[PDB]
């Protein structure tokens, strides 16, 4: 007997099987084991909150019906065709937090099916969705992210399918490198949310959930190290001679007009939130002790129409505020830890 | 058998048409669709338009589809011959794109009841468009809308109707990015006469309300800072006249830039913003302190005695009352645009 | 039975080919469009093009579709349906660019006559293309057009024709963004000569007015506060010089980098437009102030009369810069406006 | 009988087949193409490519789709029936996307002459690719091709030839953005040698000349002005030495500005262009006038002996040579920029 | 009688199933496949990816193809009758959406040789994502792969080796925006061990080098010149206070709008690239003369004028001295000692 006849005795649109009728009907809901492989990540865009992944999703479903006829000639567990696979019933997957979610075809669908006498049905496929998750910005810098992936069904509640999470290691990478997180394999830690629609009734839906943690090397790198270089320009614009008076203006107002070019560029470069950011909270600081230092300045000048009081109170300013703003940082970098 | 079941039902030997709405030349059909909203976001004023992911439903009923065979009351379908059964025609009105979602299988939920109703649920991904109005951009109130509406059939055969209770749910959790949804929600008809008839509709508005916090944070304290500034160069004595006008230039070359980069992160409205307004305000303020400064300087070369007192006392005076002005233009401001004339219905 | 008369109609039965137009080796077919703007907006000049949303409708007659049998005087029937009989060819050509909409079915509507009227009504979305002028950016006047005419059939088989009553129908509260869309619409006739023969043709303009408000409030009036903060400057004394030239200089840089970033936000043309202009002219005011500026401080230092003549040319500037400032104000303004 | 003569002619009971070329088994079948420019623009040098709407059509015979039935010597059919003939592989070889379009129908044109001769009319929109050279960005010439190719025949099988009167025609009024298209096209033959074997090509070029209105009023105009800023602090007193330390600084700072937007507005080119040089050149002469000015400020400074009268002469011969040294480079380069290249 | 030939070789009479692989049962059915690039270019540092328009030919051979009608040993075919034959299973593991072309027909070529080989040659457009290293930005030498491997059978079914004599070929007069592509292209095998078993894979490296020269004329010599402004705001007396912190306040004003806009069109890496060194020590100097100029005020306003004078005349002389010796140090040790020449 040819191997593409038992194919079609098994199943095929002229031979007498229906894949419209579930698998064990009328009876025990199917169980379904999932696994997911990842082979890539990136895109992760903070002003449309989406994340895009290219996942190589297996699902393995049995079927009673969907098993060997015994004497096809199995010996190795069977491959099955991907237009057969289209005949072969499939269970219904869909992925509730996703913005979009598109198949890869390089030249040829992704589709694997595997047919074994336990008629158990391996079926594999190429995906790349572009998932949505919320993301949390309130200590920006330095934040901690928890976007997620859920899988759940549509066409069947609870009463006919379930899905179960792979024994070993159901989650895999292979060294995955990102430009601005670094996902951790050691925290991927997966339950299931098997949530309920008030009209329609119970779905079955397993969930994972990464940890992406963003590095601060490229903010503490370009947005950290000029407002320090302006705050000690400003500090610098104390000591300067108050006798000519005309040249401490100067530095107080390229202060100001940078800090706010630098936080126009930042917002810029940053989705919008109502609540504040911690960046937003230093790049503030800054401006504040900038403004500070000018009046400042403006507070000795008219005291100066007295010669050692302004001296005293120079001399103060300069002593105290590289300590107050030292006794800032230390604060803002143990709040923020 | 149910594969008999499902050919008897509404198969090629059932003797049924899905090209023939049910009823034919009879009472119209009635629908009830309901919609649950996914997701939301990505309010574009730049395009007048946003994204949703609703999980619309539909239901109706038909005598042909209605069987006494099977013991179970409902039963589950598949979408491949779903395609082949009658489906009520439903297009949004407002919409520039729309697509379905076929990932791993169909996206097409198909029941049947005992009585002959029917349910369909299909999973949409749309980007309705709703005009937009700036007569007040840091706090407005934006209604958009989303229409539902036949272009198939007509009054006599189709028409819609809302569900009665929880007609549009909303997923628990779901946050906008930047305005929040508020919890009313407005339900009524839409019924539109176009040049070949009367169609029905259905029609749902969305209240959404921006949050100021954002916008006061980034845009307004740098004026404020700057007119302080602003005030602070006022105290300078007219001894440091360059370093005077020198700030008095960057205080008006920073509200500049900043009026310059508000009004461009925005969609080019015709009329006048609150933002607008604002900054022209402040620039009005800082052009007007440097115009006092030119003049006390010019009246400081006006010796050619009393000259200098007269420059002196006009100085303290502006310095004493601009601030104050400076207070209750702002404070009008606030109070005009929070509670008098906007933040309204 | 419905299912019977439509294969009586358009069936297998009905011996009916869809591939041949109506009245074969005959006179030409005569059909009537008119079209329903739903939506617009999207009018960017970077890339000359604009959507739109029409319900664009079809309405001819074939005698091989007449009935007789149904009391009814207007039957309706349905996408499936429709692909199996004879439509009209149609396509804009001016256009870059357009798809269907499919949402929980497709959006085409049939509709047969009693007396063998077709009503064809079809959702498309558009991205037409008109080619911007912008000799007076910021007061011009866009004349967007939309040309339909047919593809395969030549002048001897397919004609097109507007609808005498609303040939142009316009959604009640159609807002632009920047434009306002005029009432008046003119409709004419485009029949075109290609290489193969002769075509019919349809075009329609759409008249775009620009509003100036956003415009004036964001450029027009900061250019305006410089230039008489450059006055200003000139107002003062001669004893601060590094303060007023380093004011006008930076009013100079500031200048600079207002027309830079209108420049940016603005799409490039080759000829010169009217916020070019204006911003060139601040722009050479402002330079103006400046170098009269340092001549009144290079006769101050040319070694006791000489402060006298410095001082009355100092007052002679700052009297006669208002004037022509305002000359060229009202000149440039009426002729923008009036002339064009 | 029309639905007649086509199953007849074309039709499942014609006998013809179209998976088979014309000619079986002889001399290559000879193909006439000729196009329609109907559209334009989008030409962005940041991505390399740019946005066509042409309306090829396609002409040959075939002895296989000959009639002599009807009297008319013409008829017009329908891409239902246009998909069930034979075609010739046409593909493009620079391009980076291209489509067909449908609107309320398909945009394909089939009409059949009585001796057999077949046109084929299809409108299309493509996205070609051509490398752009910017030595000399403001004043360049841009030579973009379009490649015409078979694919899937030989030689042997399949050949191109242009038509020979009007082979290329472009619509009325056709307004570019920046350049502007000469009427004058350049036609050639580019057979290439692939391997796996002898694919026939045809080629067609168009002149571009890009128009300089809009850079020279956006950059030449503001540099100009900013050295004529730094000549008028040439001629300032050596008592005001902060207002020509401003002056300098403020020259220096709208240099920089103005070159780094200039040079982020184009696309990434590793060698020099000429806006490149010539904000290069002003901001050397800016510096170079700072520089002067410091030199005044030491030699002035040195007496704390004549040193004033030197600071004079030496201040009149800058500001008496850098304006000659200014106007020979400018005459200079644009000579140069203008006729060598 | 091509048709009739067709339907003997692959029609429905052939009794040729296209789902049948070729040597059932038996030694897994060996392809060898070959790449024409021809195009290259619009590579996003953004969205860490590239794009190529590669001519993919598959050639492999099947004895159930096997004939001997025509006198000619060589026929042609059309995607059409492709449909109806057995494909080799392949795809890109390193692709993010790829398509095929449709320009007024399919891009495929079919042709089946007597012994019985058959070639496979379809146009493709691919987006292929390689990770950049950027430890050294303006002299990083990237590496990109492009990897073939089969999806629908294993090793034991499906294999492939690459083209023996010129596999990968490159267009004449190909022009990359900003890389050069080197002539010398590395092949091996990537064999892949999945969860569901053994699987074939091909690999193709290819070699890039960025120009300094565009990078160079936006930020080097900007750089340069504003460092010997602040020379020259060191060499102004001391008396003219306000000159030279104003310019020292412009100097650092420019740089740090410099260094803020080098990064503008670069990603958000996590280390520190070469152009970020460079601006951070141009800052930290610029910064320093700021600095030692505050400090000759403080001294003047403290012999005294003598000992300010000394201390400005030694930081002037040595201050260029320090940025020649930083200038040659950075450029030897990135041209040649840490990050360069491999
Ligand atoms: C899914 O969640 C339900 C909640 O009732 C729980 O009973 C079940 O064990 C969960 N399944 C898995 C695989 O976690
Ligand atoms: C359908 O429902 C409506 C109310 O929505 C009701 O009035 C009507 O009787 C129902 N039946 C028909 C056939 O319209
Ligand atoms: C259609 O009407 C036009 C005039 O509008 C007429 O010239 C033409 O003959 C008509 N067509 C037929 C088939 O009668
Ligand atoms: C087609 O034209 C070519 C020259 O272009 C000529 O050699 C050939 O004989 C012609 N006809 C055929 C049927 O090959
Ligand atoms: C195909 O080639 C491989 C080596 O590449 C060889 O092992 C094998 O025997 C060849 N042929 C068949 C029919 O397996």
């Amino acid at each position: 007997v040819p191997a593409n006849s038992t194919s079609n005795i098994l199943n095929r649109l002229l031979v007498s099987y229906d894949p419209r009728i579930r698998p064990n009907f009328k009876g025990i809901p199917v169980d379904v084991v999932v696994n997911i492989f990842i082979n890539s990540f990136g895109s992760i865009q903070e002003t449309t909150m989406d994340y895009r992944v290219n996942i190589f999703l297996r699902q393995k479903w049995n079927d009673p019906r969907l098993k060997l006829p015994s004497d096809f000639r199995g010996s190795d567990a069977l491959t099955v065709d991907p237009t057969m696979y289209k005949c072969l019933w499939k269970p219904d997957l869909f992925f509730a937090n996703e913005k979009s979610a598109n198949f890869h075809d390089v030249t040829q669908e992704n589709i694997l099916l595997f047919i074994f006498r336990d008629g158990d049905v391996l079926v594999s496929m190429r995906l790349s969705i572009t998932l949505s998750c919320p993301l949390d910005l309130t200590l920006f810098p330095m934040d901690t992210q928890r976007c997620k992936m859920q899988l759940e069904s549509f066409g069947y509640t609870t009463d006919d399918l379930r899905f179960i999470w792979q024994s070993g290691d159901p989650v895999q990478l292979e060294k995955i490198a990102l430009p601005q997180f670094d996902i951790k394999k050691e925290d991927i830690e997966y339950g299931n949310c098997t949530k309920y629609y008030k009209g329609t009734g119970y779905y079955t839906c397993v969930e994972v959930i990464f940890t992406l943690r963003r590095q601060v090397g490229f903010y503490m790198m370009g947005v950290y190290a000029p407002t320090l270089l302006i705050v000690v320009l400003s500090w610098l614009s104390f000591w300067i001679n108050p006798d000519a008076s005309a040249a401490r203006v100067p530095l107080g107002i390229f202060s100001v007009l940078s800090l706010a070019s630098e936080c126009t560029t930042l917002a810029a470069e940053l989705p919008k939130v109502s609540y504040v950011k911690a960046l937003d909270v230093w790049l503030i600081a800054c401006l504040l002790f900038g403004f500070a230092s000018l009046v400042e300045y403006a507070v000795v000048q008219v005291m100066l129409n007295i010669p050692t009081a302004a001296k005293r109170i120079d001399l103060y300013a300069r002593a105290l505020f590289p300590f107050c703003f030292l006794f800032f940082n230390v604060i803002y970098w143990s709040i923020y830890l | 058998s149910p594969s008999d079941f499902l050919d008897k039902l509404m198969g090629r030997t059932s003797g049924y048409d899905a090209r023939i709405r049910p009823n034919f030349k009879g009472p119209p059909v009635n629908v009830t669709c309901n919609i649950f909203i996914n997701s939301f976001g990505s309010i574009a004023e730049t395009t007048m338009d946003y994204r949703v992911n609703i999980f619309l439903r539909q239901k109706w009923n038909d005598p042909r589809l209605a069987y006494s065979e099977y013991p179970d009351d409902s039963l589950d379908l598949d979408p491949s011959m779903l395609d082949s059964i009658w489906k009520p025609d439903l297009f949004f009105a407002n919409e520039k794109g729309a697509n379905f979602h076929e990932v791993t299988t169909d996206n097409k939920l198909l029941r049947i009841f005992k009585n002959g109703n029917v349910l369909y649920s299909i999973r949409l991904t749309l980007t309705l468009s709703c005009p937009m109005d700036l007569k007040n951009f840091p706090m407005d109130v934006q209604t958009c809308i989303m229409q539902l509406e036949s272009f198939g059939y007509t009054m006599n055969d189709l028409i819609f109707e809302w569900q009665d209770e929880a007609p549009v749910q909303v997923a628990e959790g779901l946050t906008l990015p930047q305005f929040l949804l508020k919890e009313e929600k407005d339900l009524r008809y839409c019924t539109k006469h176009y040049n070949t008839g009367k169609f029905t509709c259905i029609e749902v508005r969305f209240h959404l309300e921006r949050q100021m916090g954002y916008y006061l944070i980034q845009m307004y304290i740098p004026s404020l800072l700057i007119v302080i500034l602003s005030w602070v160069s006022f105290w300078i004595n007219m001894d440091a006249a360059p370093a005077r006008v020198a700030l008095g230039i960057t205080t008006v070359l920073t509200m500049t830039t900043q009026s310059s980069g508000s009004r461009a992160s925005l969609p080019k409205v015709s009329y006048v913003k609150a933002i607008d307004i604002w900054m022209a305000v402040c620039l009005l303020f800082v052009f007007s302190a440097l115009l006092e400064y030119a003049a006390v300087n010019f009246v400081s070369r006006q010796h050619k005695k009393v000259f200098i007192d007269r420059a002196k006392k006009i100085d303290t005076i502006s310095r004493a009352c601009f601030p104050l002005a400076f207070l209750i233009f702002n404070i009008f401001y606030w109070v005009i645009y929070k509670i008098l004339r906007h933040e309204d219905i």
